[PDB]
RNA sequence: AUGAUGUCAUACUUAUCC
């Protein structure tokens, strides 16, 4: 019984969604992660309609999908962080409708393993490096150069791996062309592996440890690291440099706290709720997702929580530090 | 600290799998689990012995290999022992291997999945159980009774055997064709 | 032993550990030398010092007696140093 | 004397099956090999 | 403070550098204990594993996210 | 070479037996391991059912020591005289008496 | 006892060894006292002397 | 391998340095030590290719002039995902050679 | 076995023969060192293992004071000093604890190791500290070599240096840090801090690229010498910083950062060696800064690079030259300022007869001249080097005759006028005409020379050759070799430009040497064939194949590892072409002459042999030839045989294996056991290189496999094993695993023994048959076995068990079976029994 | 009737190597 499989319709679930020039124009395309398939969307500006530019099956569980563009550059890249053990870089060609692998290189081995590097992946918001962690005791971090035929081109990737620790989220941290760190959050399960009292399993909490790489030692340290109040689900990247202060907001169950690097204080608050609520009270509130719209006279945030409401998350700031966390409930 | 294997037995709910070097395990519990598995096999008879799995076969001196009927039916054979006998060329044919290599190709007996390979795994060649009614050709040729075999007839007068009670055969209480003259 | 409790050399000073570490070199080694001040020095460098590195370092040093009570007697003055306010061991405030 | 024979072969190691007749063993394979036996299977039949 | 105990090295041999592989003389709760952190890797890794475990519950894929990573150090205790 | 086993001197030893004495050839054909010239010296040496390996007495010490006085040379022409007949164990009596009366 | 190989080497049966060459098993005949393990096969094969 | 069972590899970080063969190891496979399918490129880790360690073979260690490939049947078996196999160590072999 | 005059005062012991009587019997049986030492190879070997058992028994104490004395003799030879090193490895893999009491008692024999003239000596020295260091505790080695560090003598001070370096790289940089730190401290005297800071040099040579973390810190430490009173410190100071940075890869230029302003003020005012030494230092420097801030130090260094051109001081023209090199090749610095300041002092000072005879200062002085031609260009160099081609002296003719040849490789002939080439093409002929040596710079550099004019050569193409033949002949022995080899290497030249009857020439009139008994002028000479053979095709070939061919056949052999090499590539290369010029009888004749080239004791012969077996197996067909292979006696064990496995493999290729298979199955009936692994291994071969094509012929050779992998002997399990793993690797995916399973189970047995081959074969085996049939079978036979308390089958089962586990880690999940929840733990993985 | 150790040949592997 030799038998054929064929696909008759594709799978329309996303488990991943990117947004910017991917096609190298004014227009901004949609880079949408399916189940098994990769899928290029354009959405209309007049017609108000998302059509679908290309669609094609990678064959393999994408687990990462993020998009990153050098200094100075006029088109978006694709990272695709999948099961396998190897980083691939995409880039789409209009002229072919197909995305062209920039770049390839084996990290591990295949499957969907705790030391395999593929379930995270944060990239540098200069685009200067791409740093992708498994979920415990794996990291590793690439740099991407431009070639002199503006070709872009990856270095050999730095090793910073740490023994009995869990990385629950890891995000780049914007920084105005200096030293690029990549902040995630980190757990130390080596004290609760050896007490049989369960003493050590208690009271440890997550901490938020900020990895810098070294551009002029080429190599990659933990340079700052804190523990939290809370264990925490996923970060925010606030821009830096230019436009707005350095800094990440932590999201966390029924609270949100953004906490920058050195000097700047940290600023928590409550998660609200929806007036009159049916849901049990013992159960908390998290956020499920984030968007960031950033402009040129100011930035703006959108997350949604664990009942779906999207709230307008804005950051007042000082000259040098931030001065509160103004959220506002947008729609449902 | 170790459970003794009758408390061991007592506990498992298949102790037919038990093994008396299981009790120096740091878990019994989840050795007799998955020991008592539907599809799993179980170790090589190795982890005990002296002898490497490799070192017993000493003095046997049987046939080293058998060729199959697919190259025996080619002429490879007798034109490479004369060639081995002129040493101490044919060209026979060109399609006839590609037609014995194709159409003409045998399946092989292959094994079970459970099917380790034992240490001597030659001289237990045991097949089912051939039971009461039912017996091999040459023994037939040997016995020489043309298409019951003919003790079944003294079946008939001294009783229905006490080793295998629930018999039926042909022609007594069993109303029987080919070899098989009881079930 | 007394080298399981954590310290800070960030919250003690490092000229008044001098002279005491140089009578326990000289009262371990004999005479003077200028590898076991250097390994001072370097073994104080750091700001969160390892006491069991530091024992095994000066651990077989001298021959395995005297440089566990070195070392005890180096893990107290560093202790008291670093619970008090200022800074500074007990055999400071009296001179 | 072949007592590195004995010690090898597993001889003089105490054992007992009680429901073989209280019977003893001189190691642990026969009183494996006792506990089923015909001996063992007749009293287990006797005892019902 | 004489431990007499230097794990440094013998001669460039053994010396373990990966995690969950084992060795002749690990325990039975230290193996488990190893087999229930892959199996968290490996249900946080595999998206539609975590999917159909996330569909079953009634909580969201962060929070089960959160628990999973929670519960990885120390899941048993004992080792 | 001719290192002279033991296996192998039983097995020169039955084809001595079995197929005689002034048969070289037909001895060296049942060994791969020597020549004809080979086995017939070994025959001659130490396979011979005539030669007193043992026994070493005063008589015949006192018959060498009287005789290689008298010849030199040629302990090949004394081997028979003597009674040793091995053409060996009388160069090693002599180095043995010349080694012992030396001290 | 004595069986031939297929590389031009000897085999023991009796013994149930190998023979690098013509004098070894030449030499498991005296030795190698297979011989005398036989009377095992010997009362089985006939329960009278 | 199967001529030096004594020798170890350096097994460090994968770089941008494509590894090299000598031209008396050449068609000579890293890992599984054959002569055919070679389906991958050999990759050399940074601190093997520096300076005078720069245009080396890995398995001979000599003059490389050709680029050094990996096996199909080490590729297959995920024996290439693995680290730098730079030869470090040099024992039981090239050492009485020279005296004779 | 005999003992040296001298040997007597140790090994006197052993002449008595009182004997049969504790400890004197130990030493007294540990005269095994005179086995090893002095006697026949095979006594050493199994004396080594020997004493490698007894390690744990007799201990340290006895060994070293037994063996210190004989490596410490003042007669040792060399093989017998190594021999001694060897035995004192092979004994330190064991002993660990033990030690501790006589590392310095072996450092002080060790170190001088590490300062030698062999360099298989200082890596083997390097190799046995290591093992000692990491063998023995950190704080045994520091506390161990303090007072080594103000010893008097400097000998011990340097050597002990190098010492600290390799421990230093065995147990790592900041484990030892605060130890130096705390050194280059000291304040007693200057002679530790010397040694300490070359102490940090070591340490920058060893360790080399990944230096890098720690620079900070290092830097940190040795910047203190370089203010000090004393001068040696600031010297050897400032030249660890030069090592430093030196092997500081274009980063970490900050860290180095607080060191620059005052190297630049000494570079001032100094007079002598230190002088040059802070020119290393800056000059390793340089290519690490920014080309702006570079720009102005640079010109700054330029003017003392200048002046300092001149000292007699070899020393010094080592440093400014290997200065100039990295100043001046640089990126921010401008052509016209070297050509006018630089370049006629550099050819008048820099370039005479005291460097070129040296070895170091000639090469890097064909570096600094390559980089200064790849900046200004190259018809400038050369231009003015070629008239020292005529010069006299040949290594001076060497030296510009491979700088011009590294040239015209970088930057290419193109730049180079027409007269200069004139006096190019006459200078190479010129110097080719007179070799003292054998060597291959003159060689390839003409080769590069020619191929790199390009067609701008053709009307020097009747000198050259005219050259050629009269050299042809000159001296057989000295240089028909080498005027052979310029054909080979010149013949796509004498190709492209089409002049055909220089090709009727080369051709016939190299014909004509073939008779030649000299083999080294003879390999070279087919080696010139085979380069005109890849330029001229077949069916245009002067000497015509039916006339070549038969004529090389009979040279087979020749037993020569030149001739032999050559010959079988040309046989090679004609026989995979054209092939069909020459009849088929001719061709089995050259098999039958072939099947003895397997006696080669080179690798590359047998190579070229199989694959030429192959095609010729492709120009005749499968079965003739594939029985010609199993004619073979295999008389040889060590190898010898499996080459013509090999050969049946290829063979089995060439042709589809399709027909051949039943003709060896056949022949694995024949009761020579030999022969029956031989054809075993024809089957692992085979799977190898056929790879997708088994998915059929699996089933033929399943029964066989049963029946070897059943073991009459080791070798049928484990090269059978073997067997399986290519099969199990080659059919992956394509349905099939059934069969695997049944062999599996006849696999399976074999886990258990200590033989290291079928252990290792047996792990491969069981590897492929884990990606082929999946792991959850694999570990359906794994459980069981791993909770064994009995010292082996836990062994075993684990070690499988972590084969399996590394890869595939994602997939197993599932397999794990259900383990019931005890007391204080939960067992039960419950997310697996969440239903809708 | 396996197995034990030990003197002592004999084959085999490592594409072992001038």
């Amino acid at each position: 019984m030799f038998l054929y499989n064929l696909t008759l319709q594709r799978a329309t679930g996303i488990s991943f969604a990117i947004h910017g020039n991917f096609s190298g124009t004014k227009q901004q395309e949609i880079v949408v992660s399916r189940g098994k398939i990769l899928e290029l969307l354009r959405p209309d500006p007049n017609t108000g309609k998302v059509h679908t530019l290309l669609t094609v099956e990678v064959f393999g569980v994408i687990r990462s999908l993020m998009a990153f563009r050098l200094t100075g550059g006029t088109k978006d890249y694709i990272v695709v962080g999948s099961d396998s053990g190897r980083i691939v870089i995409l880039e789409y060609q209009p002229s072919k409708n197909m995305f062209e692998k920039i770049h390839q290189e084996t990290f591990g081995k295949s499957g969907c393993r705790r030391i395999v590097p593929g379930q995270f992946l944060a990239v540098d918001p200069k685009g200067r490096a791409v740093m992708i962690s498994a979920i415990e005791k794996q990291k590793l971090v690439y740099i991407l150069n431009r070639d002199a035929a503006a070709r872009l081109t990856i270095s050999s990737p730095l090793e910073a791996h740490k023994a009995n620790t869990l990385v629950y989220h890891v995000v780049g941290v914007d920084v105005g062309f200096e030293n690029p760190m990549f902040a995630c959050l980190e757990m130390d399960y080596e004290e609760a592996d050896n007490d049989p009292t369960g003493e050590a399993a208690a009271n440890t909490q997550q901490t938020l440890t900020f990895y810098e790489l070294d551009l002029g030692l080429n190599h990659v340290v933990r340079k700052y690291s804190e523990p939290l109040e809370e264990h925490g689900n996923f970060l925010i990247t606030v821009p830096g440099g230019s436009d707005g202060p350095s800094g990440v907001l932590i999201c966390s169950e029924n609270y949100i706290t953004y906490k920058n690097f050195g000097d700047q204080p940290d600023i928590r608050c409550p998660i609200p709720r929806r007036r009159n609520d049916l849901d049990d009270p013992e159960r908390g509130m998290i956020f499920v997702c984030s968007a960031t719209h950033k402009t040129k006279s100011m930035f703006f945030f959108l997350a949604q929580t664990e009942q779906g409401d999207i709230f307008k998350i804005t950051l007042e700031t000082d000259e040098d530090m931030v001065t509160e966390i103004r959220l506002k409930y947008f729609d449902t | 600290n170790r459970f003794t294997v009758a408390e061991l037995k007592q506990l498992v709910a298949r102790p037919d799998v038990v093994e008396m070097h299981d009790v120096t395990a740091q878990d019994p519990k989840l050795l007799v689990h998955l020991k008592a598995t539907r599809n799993s096999v179980p170790v090589p008879r190795h982890w005990c012995f002296k002898r490497k799995y490799l070192q017993g076969k000493r003095g046997i001196e049987k046939p080293p290999f058998e060729l199959p009927d697919f190259i025996k039916r080619t002429g490879i054979q007798e034109m490479r022992e004369a060639l081995q006998e002129k040493e101490e060329k044919i060209d026979i044919d060109y399609q006839k291997l590609h037609d014995a290599f194709f159409k003409w190709q045998t399946k092989p007996k292959l094994t079970i999945h459970g099917d380790l390979y034992y240490e001597g795994k030659e001289f237990e060649t045991r097949l089912k159980e051939k039971k009461p009614g039912d017996l091999s050709d040459e023994l037939r040729i040997s016995l020489g009774m043309p298409v019951p075999p003919p003790w079944l007839i003294a079946m008939q007068r001294y009783g229905p055997p006490p080793s295998y009670p629930n018999l039926k055969i042909p022609g007594l209480n069993s109303p029987l064709y080919g070899d098989v003259f009881g079930t | 032993e007394c080298l399981e409790k954590k310290v800070d050399m960030s919250k003690v000073n490092l000229e008044v550990i001098k002279p005491w570490i140089t009578k326990r070199v000289t009262e371990i080694l004999g005479f003077e030398d200028d590898v076991v001040i250097e390994f001072i020095f370097n073994q104080l460098e750091v700001k969160n010092p390892d006491s069991k590195m530091m024992q095994i370092n000066l651990t077989g040093f001298l021959n395995g007696k005297n440089a566990r009570e070195f070392m005890g007697e180096l893990w107290p003055l560093l202790l008291s140093a670093q619970e008090n306010i200022a800074g500074i061991p007990s055999a400071f405030l009296e001179l | 004397i072949p007592y590195w024979l004995y010690k090898l072969h597993g001889l003089n190691i105490n054992y007992n099956c009680e429901i073989c007749g209280n019977y003893t063993y001189r190691g642990p394979k026969a009183f494996q090999r006792h506990f089923a036996e015909w001996r063992h299977a007749h009293g287990m039949r006797c005892l019902g | 403070m004489t431990d007499r105990y230097t794990i440094h090295s013998q001669l460039e041999h053994l010396q373990s550098k990966y995690i969950g592989t084992g060795h002749a003389d690990t325990t039975k709760w230290e193996w488990l204990v190893n087999q229930h952190r892959d199996s968290y890797c490996s249900y946080m890794g595999h998206f539609d594993l975590l999917n159909y475990f996330a569909i079953a519950e009634n909580e969201s894929k962060a929070r089960v996210r959160f628990n999973l990573m929670e519960k990885m150090l120390q899941p048993c205790g004992p080792p | 070479g001719g290192v002279w086993r033991n296996t192998e001197d039983e097995i020169l030893k039955a084809a001595v037996m079995k197929y005689g004495k002034n048969q070289w050839s037909r001895i060296a054909s049942l060994l791969h391991r020597k020549s004809a010239k080979q086995c017939k010296a070994r025959w001659y040496e130490w396979l011979d059912p005539s030669i007193k390996k043992t026994e070493w007495s005063r008589e015949e010490e006192e018959k060498l020591l009287h005789l290689a006085k008298l010849m030199p040379t040629q302990w090949r022409t004394i081997a028979p005289i003597i009674g040793r007949t091995a053409a060996q164990c009388l160069e090693h009596y002599e180095f043995l008496l010349d080694k012992a009366a030396q001290r | 006892y004595f069986m031939k190989n297929h590389l031009g080497s000897y085999e023991c049966k009796l013994c149930l060894t190998l023979h690098n060459n013509e004098g070894s098993y030449l030499a498991h005949t005296q030795g190698k006292k297979h011989q005398t393990n036989l009377a095992r096969r010997a009362a089985k094969e006939a329960k009278e002397a | 391998a199967k001529h030096h069972p004594d020798l170890i590899f350096c097994r460090k970080q994968a770089g941008v340095a494509i590894g090299r063969l000598c031209e008396k190891c050449d068609g000579k496979c890293v890992i599984c030590d054959s002569y055919v399918r070679p389906c991958t490129l050999v990759r050399i880790c940074d601190e093997c290719n520096y300076g005078s360690y720069q245009g080396r073979c890995v398995i001979c260690g000599g003059p490389g002039v050709s680029d050094a490939y990996y096996c199909k049947e080490c590729t297959i078996q995920e024996k290439d995902r693995d680290g730098c196999p730079k030869i470090v160590n040099l024992g039981s072999s090239k050492t009485d050679l020279f005296y004779e | 076995p005999f003992l040296k005059p001298d040997d007597i005062q140790y090994f006197d012991k052993l002449l008595v023969d009182v004997d049969e009587s504790e400890e004197q019997k130990e030493r007294k049986i540990m005269k095994l060192l005179l086995k090893i030492k002095n006697g026949t190879p095979p006594m050493r070997k199994a004396a080594l293992r020997q004493i490698t058992d007894k390690a744990r028994e007799f201990g340290a104490g006895p060994l070293f004071n037994q063996i210190l004395p004989l490596l410490m003799s003042p007669t040792l030879e060399d093989q017998e000093r190594h021999l001694l090193v060897k035995v004192i490895d092979r004994i330190l893999y064991k002993l660990d604890d033990l030690v501790r009491p006589y590392v310095h008692k072996i450092l002080v024999v060790i170190e001088p190791l590490l300062i030698d003239e062999d360099y298989y000596a200082r890596v083997e020295g390097r190799e046995i500290i290591s093992n000692l260091a990491k063998a023995a505790g950190l704080a045994t080695m520091i506390s161990t070599m303090r007072p080594d560090i103000d010893n008097m003598d400097e000998y011990v001070r340097n050597t002990t240096a190098r010492a600290f370096a390799v421990v230093a790289s065995a147990l790592g940089i900041p484990s030892l840090l605060p130890f130096l730190k705390a050194v280059c401290k000291s304040k007693k005297s200057w002679q530790a801090r010397h040694t300490g800071i070359k102490i940090v040099q070591q340490i920058a040579i060893l360790m080399g690229c990944a230096i890098l973390p720690h620079l900070r810190s290092l830097v940190e430490i040795i910047e203190h010498g370089l203010v000090d009173e004393q001068q040696k410190v600031r010297t050897i100071s400032a030249l660890a910083i030069a090592a430093l940075a030196e092997a500081a890869t274009p980063y970490g230029i900050e860290s180095f950062d607080s060191v620059l302003k005052p190297l630049w003020k000494g570079i001032r005012q100094h007079r002598g060696k230190g002088l040059a030494a802070f020119l290393k230092a800056i000059g390793y420097l340089i290519p690490l800064m920014d080309a702006e801030y570079a720009n102005y130090y640079t010109r700054e260094v330029m003017l003392i690079l200048i002046r300092e051109f001149q000292s007699p001081d070899e020393e010094m023209k080592k440093i400014v030259l290997k200065v100039v090199k990295q100043c001046c090749g640089t990126d921010g610095v401008e052509a016209n300022y070297i050509k006018t300041e630089i370049l006629p002092p550099f050819f008048k000072h820099f370039w005479q007869h005291r460097m070129a005879l040296d070895r170091r200062n000639y090469r890097q002085l064909v570096d600094t001249t390559v980089e200064l031609a790849n900046k200004v260009g190259a018809a400038e160099i050369i231009s003015r080097i070629v008239d020292d081609l005529k010069d006299e002296a040949e290594q001076y003719r060497k030296m510009v005759m491979e700088t011009i040849e590294k040239i015209m490789g970088n930057l290419g002939a193109a730049d180079i006028d027409h007269k200069l080439e004139e006096q190019l093409i006459d200078g190479i002929l010129y110097a080719f005409q007179e070799q003292t040596t054998e060597d291959s710079v003159m060689l390839n550099g003409f080769g590069t020379v020619v191929n790199a004019l390009g067609k701008r050569v053709k009307p020097y193409l009747p000198q050259i050759c005219g050259t050629v033949l009269w050299r042809l002949n000159n001296k057989s022995a000295k240089v028909r070799q080498q005027a052979a080899d310029l054909i080979s290497r010149t013949a796509v030249v004498m190709k492209t430009c089409q002049e055909e009857k220089l090709m009727g020439h080369l051709g016939v009139v190299l014909y004509e040497y073939l008779g030649e008994e000299y083999p080294e002028v003879l390999g070279s000479i087919l080696g010139a064939l085979k380069a005109i053979v890849n330029v001229i095709g077949m069916h245009k070939m002067t000497p015509p194949i039916k006339d070549l061919l038969p004529r090389l056949t009979p040279i087979l052999k020749n037993r020569h590892e030149k001739v032999q090499e050559n010959c079988i590539d040309l046989v090679g290369r004609i026989a995979d072409r054209g092939a069909e010029y020459v009849s088929a009888r001719e061709w089995m004749r050259i098999c039958f002459e072939l099947l003895e080239l397997l006696k080669a004791h080179k690798k590359a012969i047998r190579r070229a042999t199989v694959n030429t077996f192959g095609y010729i197996a492709k120009a005749i067909g499968p079965h003739d030839v594939l029985a010609t292979l199993l004619n073979n006696l295999k008389v040889q064990e060590r190898q010898n045989r499996v080459c013509t496995t090999v050969a049946i493999a290829i063979v089995a290729e060439t042709c589809s294996p399709f027909t051949v298979l039943p003709a060896l199955m056949n022949e694995y009936r024949v009761p020579e056991l030999n022969v029956q692994n031989g054809v075993l291994k024809s089957l692992s071969f085979l799977f190898e290189y056929i790879g997708e094509m088994g998915k059929d012929y699996i089933y033929a050779v399943t029964p066989l496999l049963e029946d070897a992998l059943m073991d009459r002997d080791l070798v049928h399990r484990q090269t059978a094993s073997a067997v399986v793993q290519h099969m199990s690797l080659g059919v992956y995916g394509f349905g099939c695993e059934d069969s695997l399973n049944h062999l599996l189970n006849y696999v399976w047995p074999n886990v258990f023994e200590t033989s290291p081959h079928v252990i290792q074969a047996v792990m491969g085996a069981l590897e492929g048959l884990r990606v082929a049939i999946g792991p959850c079978r694999m570990l359906q036979y794994c459980l069981q076995g791993l909770f064994h308390p009995a010292r082996k089958v836990r062994d075993v089962y684990w070690k499988i068990y972590n084969s399996i586990y590394i890869g595939s880690q994602d997939a197993l999940i599932a397999h794990y079976p259900r383990i019931y929840n005890d007391d204080k733990n939960t067992y039960i993985r419950y997310e697996l029994d969440y239903i809708l």
